[PDB]
RNA sequence: GUGUAGACAGCAGGUCGCAGUGACCAGGGGGCUCUAACUGUCUAAUACCAACAUAGGAGAUUGCAAACCCGUAAGGGCUAG
RNA sequence: AAGUCGGCUUCACCCCGGGACCCGUGAAAAGGACAGCUAAAUGUCCGUACCGAGAACUGACACAGGUGCCCCUAGCUGAAA
RNA sequence: GUAAUUCGAGUACGCCGAAAGGGAAACAGGUUAAUAUUCCUGUACCAUUUAGCGUUUAGUCUGACGUCUCAGGGCAAGCCG
């Protein structure tokens, strides 16, 4: 049996790796809409994950109590904050830490 | 022979024209009750009538029974039917009319008694118990005509649930194609004037118009009886 | 009775809740069970024929818990302690 | 708590989903019955608004499990009512 | 930078060509009228239309052993209404 | 001949759960489970090749049509079959 | 019923109606020129029946269900060291 003849990857793997490192994707390669290359549903849930694990964390390890855990859960829920870094910032700015 | 009417074809009996009996859950009416008796049963669910558009409650009886009843407005699941000549006059209960006093809602009124329940069967709306006496009893029927009936003919107290069912345009062809699945009714319906002459008294032409007055008479023979059916006036009234 | 009632509450143990209330009829703790309009007789009519006195509301359970000062529904309302009021003179 | 009611957004209401079909007069019978079905609706049986229409004419609370026959669009009819009325007159009378 | 991640978004600088969605793939647009509201259906094999249908509006018959209709009849459709 | 390991992703497949709609409220019956364990015997009949289509079907044809389709399809580019 | 039938609606009792609905149970490898979950090797499983050992919980559940949308987990395929 002869060998099989392949289809070779490794001008496509390193492609790849300048895609990882954020090259080679700019807007004259992009070519389906912002929506279906990043679904909103998804960045929402990530985003939405992410702080409720950080309110989480907080209110184990003593930082927030429920008073405040609840209002700030809220907020999350309605998208006050972008982020778990600027859920940070805004609790350390207003100090809504139980620092000890 | 100028091709045969629609109505023609329905009375054939074809399958474009018969209901889907399949789909339907029961033949409704008053559970059989012999001669000064009564039973008793609760109400277990409330489930979707296809061949009404209504709710219609599903009632176990004491004598190991179940049976779909009429529902009536406020009927709930844990509710005791009666059904007899003694039963209180409440909603839901099946009483002779002859004990419904004057003024109240009843539905679901039997044309003889014992017949299981014939007129007021329809989402929502009530015939009016109006007059009594000793062999008749007066109805105000939803139409506005007034029935005497046999005061032993039984009715369930109350009116039927599913008020306000038309009150939503229908809004969409496909809105009324998916309930028109479900009947034996034709949907859609070609006017008469869009036919040729074939196929209906008022088809053909070189543009679209009866050519004959739409009121026909009583006594037009079966193809014929077509239009306003021995109106008595025509027009928005004056 | 407009004061009465919300004097009960302001100045008196209760327990409200019907889970907390049939412990404290079972206990004895509760010097009776105040029942709204709503309320099943099921397991409530053991507590009736027991020594705890059932008083019954004139409004249902929605409506019992704003008069008593809870936010939510109050359907049995067992009271520990009369306290600044005779709560149990006006039920029997 | 609601939608971002715009200058001109209060409308259509639930008929925006019909876009520019079907007329004004029908997208508005049709957003006033939607609103007026999914209005909240006390439980007869524990006094919270918590019925819910479940079917064509089945209404069922979330709470307590009570579930009713009632109108296609509403739970509660102003004819019902009105036989309820008439019963409950009769009975206090007697 | 966001995200647990897959990835996605963004930034700074350098640089080549006539041309960087480089091929492939991939709306031309606007103004004024007639007509039908719209999606839909149609002369398989010359007519995909302004015709048919449609929701909406109106009228008519009939209380059910009904109106309407099929069958010579027995008996049926509408009607598990 | 090696035949040992890790990681990522995962549709269009499997399990599970939530919500919305009604305007078609979306089948029935056999069978199965709820009391079975052990050991012997029995389990008959029919189909089963191959094509399933730009040559195995159908259209008189080794016919550019039509005929169930797949709950069938690998790498790169690309939203993507 | 019909002049009558091989004709005719309905009712009663039966009986059929799906190789894509429901459904008791088998897999991998090898073997031929052509068959292979069917033959061979290995390892299983299901149904009744018989014999022994024991027995109802009985009437319930399952079979058993629409359209759209979405979360979680897994996985055939795919990819990387």
């Amino acid at each position: 049996a002869k060998p099989v003849k392949g289809v070779s990857r490794g001008r496509a793997r390193a492609l790849a790796a300048k895609r990882k490192y954020g090259h080679c994707k700019g807007h004259g390669s992009r070519k389906g809409k912002k929506g279906a290359r990043t679904p909103k549903k998804e960045q929402w849930i990530k985003k939405i994950r992410a702080l409720r694990r950080r309110l989480k964390e907080l209110r184990a390890d003593g930082a927030l109590d429920k008073s405040v855990y609840c209002r700030l859960y809220r907020k999350a829920k309605g998208g006050e904050y972008r982020s778990v870094s600027h859920l940070n910032s805004h609790l350390e700015s207003e100090k809504l830490l139980k620092k000890e | 022979m100028g091709k045969r009417l629609i109505s023609q074809n329905r009375g054939r009996g074809t399958p474009t024209y018969r209901a889907p009996s399949h789909k339907y859950k029961a033949d409704l009416r008053h559970p059989r009750v012999d001669e000064n008796s009564s039973l008793r049963g609760e109400v277990v669910g409330i489930e979707h009538d296809p061949a009404r558009s209504a709710p219609i409650a599903k009632v176990a009886f004491e004598n190991g029974e179940e049976l779909f009843l009429l529902a009536s407005e406020g009927i709930a699941v844990g509710n005791i039917i009666e059904c007899g000549d003694d039963a209180e006059v409440k909603p839901g209960n099946i009483v002779p009319i002859g004990n419904v006093p004057e003024g109240f809602f009843i539905c679901n009124v039997e044309s003889k008694p014992n017949d299981g329940g014939k007129f007021v069967r329809s989402s929502g709306v009530y015939a009016t118990v109006v007059t009594h006496e000793a062999t008749r009893t007066a109805v105000s029927m939803p139409s506005g005509n007034i029935k005497w009936l046999n005061p032993k003919c039984r009715a369930v107290v109350g009116i039927v649930a599913g008020s306000g069912r038309v009150d939503r345009p229908w809004l969409k062809a496909g809105k009324k194609y998916h309930k028109m699945k479900t009947r034996a009714a034709k949907y859609p319906r070609v006017s008469a004037v869009a036919m040729n002459p074939r196929d209906h008294p008022f088809g053909g032409g070189a543009w679209k118009h009866p050519g004959k007055p739409t009121t026909v008479s009583r006594n037009a023979p079966p193809g014929r009886k077509v239009g306003l059916i021995a109106a008595r006036r025509t027009g928005m009234k004056r | 009775v407009d004061k009465s009632l919300i004097k009960a509450v302001k100045t008196g143990k209760v327990i409200v809740g019907a889970n907390r209330t049939i412990d404290a009829a079972a206990n004895g703790s509760a010097k009776m069970v105040v029942l709204a309009s709503n309320c099943p007789e099921d397991i409530k009519k053991k507590i009736q024929a027991t020594d705890i006195p059932v008083l019954e509301y004139e409004g249902t359970s929605v409506e019992l818990g704003p008069v008593c000062g809870k936010p939510f529904t109050i359907a049995a309302m067992a009271i520990l302690d009369v306290g600044e009021s005779d709560i149990l003179a006006a039920t029997a | 708590m609601a939608k971002k009611f715009t200058k001109k957004g209060r409308i259509s209401r639930s008929a925006g989903r019909f876009g520019p079909r079907y007329g004004r007069k029908d997208r508005k019978l049709v957003a006033d019955l939607e609103e007026r079905m999914r209005a909240p609706h006390v439980c007869t049986k524990c006094a919270r608004p918590t019925v819910e229409r479940i079917g064509t004419g089945i209404w069922k609370c979330s709470k307590c499990g009570h579930t009713f026959a009632g109108g296609t669009y509403i739970p509660y009819t102003s004819v019902g009512q009105t036989l309820l009325r008439t019963m409950k007159n009769i009975a206090e009378a007697k």
